[PDB]
């Protein structure tokens, strides 16, 4: 469970939709298509295979 | 009484504001912003009702 | 349209094809279909009409 920390950032998403590998963005409690206009507090990332 | 009344019902008309019935939140704008127009016609429905 | 993108078809949606080449409209009422390709347009050392 090595969670990676968000705090100071600029996040752009512009690599999550305008990349290739990308497959399935099942967000929940929010829709993936206004992040970019939003703002967050601290951002978690768990990235494992 | 009659004071007291018509003072009291304006503050529960005006109180029942901040519930959420059924919805994500309370706030109207917070909806718009977080959700795109195919579910958040549906959840502000509730808060209309 | 490259397949790991083909879902970014939808009314209200975001990326490279869905801002820059193909808007839907979010009031959007008909249908949306693909299949796959491979006998056609993938051809060798790659097909650089599209």
């Amino acid at each position: 469970w090595n969670r990676k920390r968000i705090s100071n950032c600029v996040a752009d998403y512009s690599v999550l939709y305008n990349l290739a590998p990308f497959f399935t963005f099942k967000c929940y409690g929010v829709s993936p298509t206004k992040l970019n206009d939003l703002c967050f507090t601290n951002v978690y990332a768990d990235s494992f295979v | 009484d009659v004071v007291n009344h018509n003072a009291q019902a304006l503050n529960t008309l005006v109180k029942q504001l901040s519930s959420k019935f059924g919805a994500i939140s309370s706030v109207l704008n917070d909806i718009f912003s977080r959700l795109d127009k195919v579910e958040a016609e549906v959840q502000i429905d509730r808060l209309i009702t | 349209i490259r397949g790991d993108e083909v879902r970014q078809i939808a009314p209200g949606q975001t990326g490279n094809i869905a801002d820059y080449n193909y808007k839907l409209p979010d009031d959007f009422t008909g249908c949306v279909i693909a299949w796959n390709s491979n006998k056609l347009d993938s051809k060798v050392s790659g097909n650089y009409n599209y």
